[PDB]
RNA sequence: CCGCCCGUCGCUCCUACCGAUUGAAAGAUAUGAUGAAUUGUUUGGACAAGAAAAAUUUUUUCUGGAAAAACCGUAAAUCCUAUCUUUUAAAGGAAGGAGAAGUCGUAACAAGGUUUCCGUAGGUGAACCUGCGGAAGGAUCAU
RNA sequence: AACCUGGUUGAUCUUGCCAGUAGUCAUAUGCUUGUCUCAAAGAUUAAGCCAUGCAAGUGAAAGUAUAUAUAUAUAUAUGUAGAAACUGCGAACGGCUCAUUAAAACAGUUAUAGUCUACUUGACAUUUAUAAGGAUAACUACGGAAAAGCUGUAGCUAAUACUUGCAUUAUCCUUUUGGAUAAGUAUUUGUUAGAAGGAAUUAUAACAAAGAAGUAACACGUAAAGUGUGUAUCAAUCGAGUUUCUGACCUAUCAGCUUUUGAUGUUAGGGUAUUGGCCUAACAUGGCUAUGACGGGUAACGGGGAAUUAGAGUUCGAUUCCGGAGAGGGAGCCUGAGAAAUAGCUACCACAUCUAAGGAAGGCAGCAGGCGCGUAAAUUACCCAAUUCUAAAGAAGAGAGGUAGUGACAAGAAAUAACAAUGCAAGGUUUGUAUUGGAAUGGUGGGAAUUUAAAACCUUCCCAGAGUAACAAUUGGAGGGCAAGUCUGGUGCCAGCAGCCGCGGUAAUUCCAGCUCCAAUAGCGUAUAUUAAAAUUGUUGCAGUUAAAACGCUCGUAGUUGAAUUUCAAAGAAUCAUUCUUUUUAAAAUCCGGAUUUGUUACUUUGAGUAAAUUAGAGUGUUCAAAGCAAACAGUUAAAGCAUUGUGUUUGAAUACUAUAGCAUGGAAUAACAAAAUUGAACAAGCU
């Protein structure tokens, strides 16, 4: 037979492929949070979709509806655990006011030029990708990870890394001292 | 050429045993037994997925050839024997007693039990036949006949029921303020009183069962299982008691932790 | 053959999509008959035997009034609801009314009391009396011996009787 | 308006139609004929086990039993029609569409030089013409 | 994301199509492709044909061993293995495909008071014996045949094969003892008698008759006296068959069908496991139909579902699960609990293999693999480790199943740099961009650690290891639609492009190039189909004077639609004029002046009962994510808890969706319908 393993596409595409203003703030987000494709993009907008849409019908229920204030409450709890909202914006009118640039704040690269580490958002990204960066505890090479506020904090150079003292451990590095000892020698 | 079924698909698998998906394509089917295959639960499962003292088929085999695993006190060595709703398993080994039950959700746990009250079962009635010489048999939930069966004894009616011999101790009818547990739809692992009993002419007989929140409830009475006179149950019910609490009330108790 | 292949009451044909499965069986009529005692086992579903009498004789007779019985030869068969033919071949089938060697519940009365578990005070018809006094009795068979392999009927009685012997009459 | 354009008539291409040909082809049922195999019953009785007699053989009775046969009953298959469906050929016929600055006119658009158009009938190389009754979508909202 | 742009014109506004536009668990194919995860894949054409191999066997106390081997203890005793075969069980599951099939199948919903049911479970039995009867295999010897899963003869010998066949209980008297009468499980007939179920010709009990099968002539050595194997009936179970209701696509250029040939019914039977025209006989003349019968078509298996949708919907559903069907084509059987079986058999047809020409066997819509067909699809791989099944049931098998291989079907993640100096640039000192130059790192190569049935990948570490970081990004475009050139040459109504409008007749922003730019990017084009765009099929939601479209007109059956009217109201308390609650205002029956039932259905509300997978959805850092259904917690190894030195603990795998029908259910409105006057029923008295 077939696997079960069942699998979903992840990101919608535009519609309208050639409007200039929606291509120009595509253009414009890829610049600010250092995206490789408008494919990034797609993929954060359908992920903030679903649950704008969620928000929506929610919303279409009246209060004290069971389904409305638990799974309602779910999702609150999901985006403030996400870094969406946080103390003053937390009544499911306001998950809908999320935009993409709430969602991109998350990402682990923008998270990592945010909090010194690396000059920009390009190098962020480049460094995350090089095994360099940890998430408490655990490694991640993957820039697109949504960080969630409890391991907003933990977030530094990894244990392995050559600044995360771990010697230089590098092609590069390793190879100059190698060519050193043997100028010296 | 057509036949029965020998196979089970591990999808086509009822929910309550809780299989995966991955992890296998096909799933232990139950023997022919005392329980029907949808509302009860083979050997293998509780071996392996419940108890988790097997991590394989092979392991579960393995344990039942040593003769230390009985089910309703007599040795049973079909690592897919049926074991179903109310029996108690015997673990000669580590002296654990388990007695199946329902959880509030579909699902059975093994629940752990003493020596002193292991040694009964409570089982539910669902025919009582005439035979040869007068002579009434009571039939139970179980597929077990209890002979020569007390006369006061009616159809729907539980029965503390011996294992140790094969004779009954006392029986609970079927009335209006009742303990009851139940087995099947949704309102599974409830436990309630009994408020009403509707009685319809050709259909099945529904019943309301007001719970200890007062949350009622209605039911077939075919899955229904007398445990207890209003006051207090005759088994030792699992941790949360059969109170099938709301999904936000359970949302809630699982955050205060 | 117990199956489809027939049309659909609005008398359309059913295409037919399904060989022929087995327990839709249909097999074939034992025309049991008079004569020494024969008969055949043929296994029907789980090992369910039943007894294909195809010539017989010495079915159980009842005697409806008193409520008792005793195997006799029977003798001859006169009469077939379902057809002529059948009585022709002199088939035993399980409402054909045929013609008892009656002596065995002549002796019988005889042993209990006078001469042709007692609730006895009905005491006989006239017509059935008359048919004692030739030995041989009319008299339904009521297994299926086709079914069961025994022949086993009873006595016709005070109505039923005279409706038979109506059907039956001769006249021209 | 040296505008627009209409139809026949030629010429080339493609499409579908009609078409004698009992046209053809495959498939489908329906009938009928024959009818393999075979359930059942019936007849059989190679023989294998008993009973009867003689000193291993003879004659007769009872059992189970293979082949073979007969009758119903399932009934494959083959052939013959019939009907239907489906592709498919065909001299010729007659449409259509496309093309090419081809022939003949000028039908329509202006009161388009006989207003136009309808239905119907007859006519005529072709557009078309004519009769009868309608319409204005008329060139008249008007004495 | 409830979306629209270009195209009729000299211009305009419409109608209206065409074109674009996006998606497709939707195929193909073109160019291109460094990682990893995941993983569809000879369905569509031919349910066409197939070479070879494999795909169902089975023995760990427990039927049968002088084939046979072997170890102990004193030539015997036990034993322990055991090829072979008989017996038993299985081979009816699984797997494959989707040809058939359109009220059929299937889905839900009944029903089985109309049945069958092996294994499994639990109840649990009735009319020579210190142990019976042959006769059979393997085997020995003699054979035959080219060949076959061919078997002949003779001689043995077992069996849990086959076949016989050995008191006690209930009714009556006495003081637990001594007598009397019986004594068949299903099944069948006749006669009755009757703890359930809504309802019984039910359980059951008695009487009169028959009556199968059975109740150990078996095998271990076990347990705290037990087990295996077998066995009558009952019940349970794994089911199965039938069956109720409701539910399907296109077609009226299919309108009448069905009935000698069972069509519809009644009776009696036969048959079945049981019901039934299921079959026979006899008798009726029915049954279906414009609410579409009967035909025809389907490039139709059904459903769970899939795609696409704001909401409706439209299309798809060969294909993970359930069901049906089929094993080249029909048909027929045997075995068996279960087959009308196909890696059973018989036969015919159609294919086709070997043959010494006599015969013989054969059926991939199992797995691979091959030819064919085709636009269109992978290895004659490794293994039973997991998941399961079968067995004489850990220990054996399994192309079931899994693991790899091929794999740009899809799906997910993600490289192809980054950074800092000066040089240059622009902006109100900072961003941007050409020289240098140290850091970073995968990829790739080789070892290990692990992984795994064994490998391979994954991850992991250690050696190797980028500057043109040659470790080199493509695909398709740049008139418009539509993001991007009136840049350079070539062509010259040619070649060509152009989905559409158009471009090309020596300035082509459209051809052919080069350069530059744009989009999406390890992907991007083309084709055919489909959904949306399409309020261009319109229930929501179109249009009909003139754009396509009001029947010439009226009547008219079905259909759809149908005036008003029948208990209206009233008062009190809380809250921020409104909301939610309590109480009473008639008549009849019921209950000890008080207290409590009152048309049918639609509709609606609650339930109940439904497989999961998918879907929505809760929880859970698979490094993220697609996922999955797991997990989290405390510790260089112990505390703490709780248990009477010992024991980890908390848990999770929710919930909702499962019709339009069926089930129960609260109901005041809205609908129906029923009740109701050339007369209809309600009481009190009287008479039968
Ligand atoms: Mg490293
Ligand atoms: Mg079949
Ligand atoms: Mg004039
Ligand atoms: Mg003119
Ligand atoms: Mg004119
Ligand atoms: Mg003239
Ligand atoms: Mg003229
Ligand atoms: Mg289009
Ligand atoms: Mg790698
Ligand atoms: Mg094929
Ligand atoms: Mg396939
Ligand atoms: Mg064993
Ligand atoms: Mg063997
Ligand atoms: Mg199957
Ligand atoms: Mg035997
Ligand atoms: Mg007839
Ligand atoms: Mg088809
Ligand atoms: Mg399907
Ligand atoms: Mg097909
Ligand atoms: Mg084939
Ligand atoms: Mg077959
Ligand atoms: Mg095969
Ligand atoms: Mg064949
Ligand atoms: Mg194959
Ligand atoms: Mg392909
Ligand atoms: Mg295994
Ligand atoms: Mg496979
Ligand atoms: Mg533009
Ligand atoms: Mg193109
Ligand atoms: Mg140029
Ligand atoms: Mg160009
Ligand atoms: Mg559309
Ligand atoms: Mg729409
Ligand atoms: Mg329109
Ligand atoms: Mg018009
Ligand atoms: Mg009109
Ligand atoms: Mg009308
Ligand atoms: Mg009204």
């Amino acid at each position: 037979p077939k696997s079960y393993r069942n699998y979903s596409k992840t990101a919608r595409n535009p519609k309208r492929p050639f409007e200039k203003e929606r291509l120009d703030q595509e253009l414009k987000l890829i610049g600010e949070y250092g995206l490789k494709n408008k494919r990034e993009i797609w993929r954060v907008q359908y992920l903030l979709a679903k649950i704008r849409s969620a928000a929506r019908y929610l919303l279409t229920l009246d209060e004290k509806s069971s389904k409305r204030i638990f799974q309602g409450e779910a999702l609150l709890r999901r985006m403030v655990r996400q870094g969406l909202l946080g103390e003053n914006e937390e009544k499911l009118d306001y998950v809908l006011g999320l935009t993409l640039p709430k969602l991109l704040e998350r990402r682990l690269q923008t998270k990592v030029f945010k909090l010194g580490l690396a000059k920009s958002v390009h190098h962020a990204r480049v460094l995350i990708r090089q095994r360099h960066i940890r998430v408490g505890k655990q490694m991640v090479d993957i820039p697109s990870f949504l960080v969630r506020v409890d391991s907003e904090k933990h977030i530094d150079f990894a244990t392995t890394s050559p600044f995360g003292g771990a010697r230089p451990g590098r092609v590069k590095r390793k190879s100059l001292k190698k060519q050193k000892e043997k100028t010296e020698a | 050429g057509k036949g029965i079924k020998k196979h089970l698909k591990r999808v086509n698998a009822p929910s309550h045993w809780m299989l995966n998906k991955m992890g296998g394509q096909y799933a232990p089917k139950t023997s022919s037994g005392p329980h029907k295959l949808l509302e009860s639960i083979p050997l293998v499962i509780l071996l392996r997925n419940r108890l988790k003292y097997a991590l394989t088929f092979d392991e579960v085999k393995m344990i039942l050839i040593q003769k230390i695993v009985k089910v309703d006190n007599k040795v049973r060595t079909d690592c897919t024997f049926p074991v179903g709703l109310m029996d108690v398993i015997h673990i000669t080994k580590s002296n654990e007693y388990f007695r199946l039950l329902y959880d509030i959700k579909g699902r059975f746990v093994p629940h752990r039990i003493t020596n002193e009250e292991s040694k009964y079962k409570l089982c539910k009635v669902k025919k009582i036949l005439l035979r040869k010489g007068r002579l009434s048999i009571a039939v139970t939930h179980d597929g077990r006949s209890i002979p020569y069966i007390h006369p006061d004894v009616k159809v729907n009616d539980t029965v503390r029921l011996d294992l140790e011999t094969g004779k009954v101790l006392e029986h609970l009818k079927f009335q209006v303020g009742s303990l009851v547990m139940v087995t099947a739809g949704h309102s599974v692992g409830r436990v309630g009183v009994i408020s009403s009993i509707d009685k319809n002419m050709g259909t099945y007989d529904i019943i309301h069962v007001k719970d200890s929140r007062n949350k009622v409830f209605a039911t077939r009475l075919s899955n229904v299982f007398v445990i207890g006179d209003n006051t207090k149950p005759y088994i030792s019910l699992p941790r949360e008691k059969g109170i099938k609490l709301d999904i936000i009330e359970e949302r809630r108790n699982r955050l205060k932790a | 053959r117990d199956g489809r292949h027939k049309l659909r009451l609005t008398g359309g044909k059913k295409k037919i999509h399904k060989k022929k499965r087995k327990y839709e069986l249909g097999r074939p009529p034992s025309n049991t008959k008079l004569g020494s005692r024969q008969v055949h086992v043929v296994r029907g579903r789980g090992r369910n035997y039943k007894y294909r009498a195809i010539k017989l004789d010495s079915g159980s007779f009842s005697w409806p009034t008193f409520g008792i019985s005793k195997n006799t030869r029977i003798i001859d068969v006169v009469y077939n609801a379902s057809n002529n033919e059948l009585v022709r071949t002199k088939t035993l089938v399980k409402n054909c009314i045929v013609v008892i060697d009656s002596h065995p519940f002549t002796t019988w009365y005889e042993n209990t009391f006078g001469t042709t578990k007692i609730g006895k005070s009905k005491n006989i018809d006239p017509l059935l009396l008359e048919q004692f006094k030739q030995g041989r009795v009319l008299a339904c068979i009521s297994s299926r011996p086709g079914q069961c392999g025994k022949a086993d009927g009873y006595i016709i009685e005070g109505d039923e009787l005279l409706f038979y012997k109506r059907k039956m009459d001769k006249r021209n």
